[PDB]
């Protein structure tokens, strides 16, 4: 998904739909990062650290 | 080393990151308390502070060639550093709530600036290499706002909108 | 060594009020630098030391603006426009000072840096007016050509800055603060030159380049440099009133656009309502 | 040390700030409870109390050369100490609401007096070095009120207006 957003960079080339598709895909990339923000708060001290 | 990296990001010199002023850099990593991986990212973090002082020289030359749209382009560029500097003070309370957090979140906020800061630096370099003067900066930024990058295409439309207001001044006073 | 973290920024906020100190080596006008120390290998390495090198340039201009203050009126009113603006800069200075003396303060190095950031842009356009102001004072024979080309660069600065901005009228008024006050003693000689007939021009410096010649047959000689027709209306009227004292007879900013040539085209009928009424009496 | 600095400002001696009377000062800083920075500002704060007792000697010589306009100039000078002494009592309640506030606000009020007190001290020094007597103090203060400094140009107009009233007395009784 991250290399798709690296290929996303255009002025606005061969389509107004193409990168606005990826604008929502960066939103769904963004939702993955918040679910990573709950994981690391488990790791430090401030549950079990099992796989 | 929480305060050392926010302040290497503001653009001011040091003697670990030795900097003369506004163009030149020596990395000077004979450092014991950073790792060989961690100096590579400080070079990644300095490249976003290098173009920030390549930016204030574009201010002080025009504020404080010539033309009435050069400083109309200046109050476009202060708006692109304004959430930048707003992000600089939100990192400050991050270092006060817990002063043990490492540098990767600061790396994370600056990967967010990683596609705003070169994408405006390629704009000003294309501006100064054609030696533009007058209305044709506004046409240069109009085909730069022809590009995508949805955070950046709004940003080059905000720099477009403020110097279009100086155009909007002109035909209002002329009529 | 260890210096006080989050308290050296309250101690530069100190310096910015009382400008000559020992934590900051502002020894002269040309060089203003800060050296605290390198601080320890955890908890804010060098970022805070990078921020102090920024504010070093922002205490540099206020030391330059105070060095401009010493103890024509045009050069004095251009000096008092600097100082009358300072109390609007000094009012916020006591606000953040009142916030940190009141516990709890809930502020740090970075969350104050955006509060003075609208003031940070207001103090840099203060630098541009006064740096382009004084450039020919160490050259000699300044007298009127320095006054004429620093009024010109003031006018050059208000054309570059107001007409390009206008999203915030708070700095639009600020560049008009520097204009309407310096022109006012340059006005009050013109009022004296008409309704009283005589003018005041000092000897060390010179102004508008009006001077009366000592013989009676000679009327008036304009000094050569070494709205303009409305100024020629001042010249003929003050000549004619010098005759008459020798004779013994019997909302929103964006709808107000913009800004200073409209007020100047209000002052020319204000000149005009005396230029039109003098020639009726002549 | 809240009360020690308002009262070093009134002009009376001490044995930390040893003062003989009305002309001489020894700084005497072998002090443990002030810092080397904080004695430098007490020298900045004493210079505004030094000219205040260079001022009462100008009173008691004329009130309590010669001329009828010398003490006409004295009820001009009492008006310039009157908001000064009004500011001395507003600092008093500042030390009663919270007696823990440090000295920088007192430094702040005296940077406000920093351009009123030397600017009148250069006036009286130029007065006493020409050895003026009569109406020509009123002409000396008239070209001193020819100067700017908008708080100070009103102040040398108030000292002008009171001895112009003694001029106003004269041609009223003469007619």
């Amino acid at each position: 998904i991250k290399k798709y957003t690296d290929q996303r960079s255009l002025d606005r080339a061969f389509g107004l739909v193409g990168q606005s598709f990826c604008a929502a895909l960066h939103q769904e990339l963004k939702e993955y990062y918040r679910l990573l923000s709950v994981l690391h708060s488990q790791l430090q001290v401030e549950s079990s650290l099992t796989l | 080393m929480i305060h050392e990296l926010l302040l290497a990001l503001s653009g001011y010199p040091g003697s670990i990151f030795t900097w003369n002023k506004r163009t030149g850099l020596q990395v000077s990593q004979d450092i014991p308390f950073l790792h060989p991986g961690e100096t590579s990212v400080l070079n990644r973090l300095c490249k976003l502070g290098t173009d920030y002082i390549r930016f204030t020289e574009f201010i002080e030359q025009y504020t404080g060639l010539h033309g009435i749209y050069l400083r109309a382009f200046c109050r476009g560029l202060d708006s692109i550093l304004q959430p930048y500097r707003q992000a600089l003070l939100d990192l400050e309370q991050e270092f006060l709530a817990d002063p043990h957090l490492s540098i990767s979140h600061i790396n994370y906020s600056l990967d967010q600036f990683h596609l705003l800061f070169p994408s405006i630096m390629v704009v000003v370099e294309q501006i100064k290499s054609q030696k533009i003067h007058g209305c044709q900066i506004l046409e240069t930024v109009y085909k730069h706002s022809c590009g995508g990058l949805p955070p950046v295409r709004s940003a080059l439309e905000k720099t477009l909108a403020v110097c279009h207001g100086v155009m909007y001044k002109q035909l209002s006073a002329w009529m | 060594t260890i210096v006080t973290e989050t308290q050296v920024i309250r101690e530069t906020l100190w310096l910015l009020s009382g400008v000559k100190k020992l934590l900051i080596f502002q020894l002269n006008d040309g060089k203003v630098n800060v050296r605290n120390d390198i601080i320890v290998t955890h908890m804010t390495q060098n970022c805070l030391r990078s921020v102090l090198e920024q504010i070093a340039a922002y205490g540099q201009v206020v030391f330059r603006l105070q060095k401009f203050i010493d103890e024509f009126r045009t050069y004095q009113a251009f000096m008092w426009a600097l100082y009358k603006y300072f109390i609007s800069f000094k009012e916020e200075l006591t606000e953040i000072e009142k916030c940190i003396i009141n516990k709890d303060e809930t502020v740090t190095l970075a969350i104050v840096l955006d509060k003075l950031a609208p003031r940070l842009a207001q103090l840099k356009v203060l630098h541009r007016v006064f740096s382009t102001g004084i450039a020919e004072v160490p050259p000699d024979t300044r007298n009127v050509v320095r006054a004429s080309h620093l009024l010109n660069t003031l006018y050059k600065a208000i054309l570059d800055y107001d007409n390009v901005g206008e999203a915030s009228e708070q700095t639009v008024s600020l560049l008009f603060c520097l204009w309407v006050e310096t022109v006012r003693p340059y006005l009050e000689i013109v009022d004296e030159w008409i309704v009283h007939g005589n003018l005041f021009d000092p000897a060390k410096e010179f102004i508008i380049q009006r001077n009366k010649d000592v013989p009676f047959n000679h009327r008036d000689f304009w000094y050569a440099t070494y709205l303009k027709p409305v100024l020629k209306q001042i010249i003929m009227a003050g000549k004619s009133m010098q005759l008459l004292k020798n004779l013994k007879c019997r909302s929103e900013s964006v709808t107000c656009q913009s800004f200073e040539l409209t007020l100047r085209s209000c002052l020319y009928p204000h000149i005009g309502k005396q230029y039109l009424e003098c020639c009726g009496n002549l």
